[PDB]
């Protein structure tokens, strides 16, 4: 926490900045695991929302892309840089079990007004790196584990 | 024939070789290749600002030794 917060972040692109050091991610984060439903993204922020704690609103959460895609796809760097088609995107992006990850984190940040951080953990799962979408500090971000280049999990700060 | 450095995921940069008057795709099949990585989950900005496919790498301003970075597209 004290450590996280002290971190000055590199700004790279729109709302998105960087971090390269190496953590031992239990001494920073208890992890709450997710199911492999393709669903991870969505439940990792339903459960990071509220005290709670649950998954159950990943479908909610899912269904505010239309509206972000609205309001930012046109302007979002990643959708830019590879050429993505907004309505097949769009259509893609609301089915269950598609997976998501930093183009939905870039979009929703400033949808929601939260900051959230995605860290990449290598094969041994110490964290690499990490990307920032957002102004906030890590101890009041919505923090998720990238596992395998293929999954999150939710990350909760340790105290 | 300009030599550029392109940033990967690890912070850590490559030499490629680039061609002012080609396309941007051009370069991301060089380093889809050489990276062992589908030109549909990267991407390349330059400065802060995004390169596209089909826009010419002479129109974003690289300089020899100059740095692309490299974005992977994260999905899980």
């Amino acid at each position: 926490v004290n450590r996280l917060d002290a971190i000055v972040w590199e700004n790279i692109e729109g709302n998105l900045s960087r971090a390269f050091l190496t953590l031992d991610l239990h001494a920073f984060f208890n992890v709450n695991k997710e199911v492999g439903d393709g669903n991870c993204f969505y439940r990792a922020l339903s459960r990071l929302h509220s005290e709670s704690r649950t998954s159950n609103e990943h479908l909610y959460y899912r269904l505010l892309i239309p509206d972000a895609v609205d309001k930012y796809f046109d302007i979002e760097p990643e959708a830019i840089g590879l050429g993505l088609n907004k309505q097949e995107y769009v259509s893609k992006a609301i089915l269950d079990g598609e997976w998501a990850g930093s183009l939905e984190a870039s979009m929703l940040s400033k949808f929601l007004d939260i900051t959230i951080i995605i860290w990449i953990v290598d094969d041994s799962g110490t964290i690499i790196s990490a990307n920032r979408y957002g102004e906030g500090r890590p101890s009041q971000a919505y923090n998720l584990c990238m596992v395998g280049n293929a999954h999150f999990d939710s990350l909760y700060i340790r105290v | 024939p300009l030599s550029i450095l392109v940033r990967n995921e690890r912070g850590h940069s490559n030499i490629y070789e680039v061609f002012l008057t080609q396309t941007v795709d051009t370069l991301k099949k060089k380093v889809s290749q050489r990276e062992q990585v589908h030109e549909d989950q990267f991407w390349l900005s330059f400065e802060g600002r995004p390169m596209e496919d089909k826009e010419l790498l002479g129109e974003y301003g690289l300089k020899p030794q100059c740095t692309v970075i490299k974005h992977l597209r994260l999905r899980g």
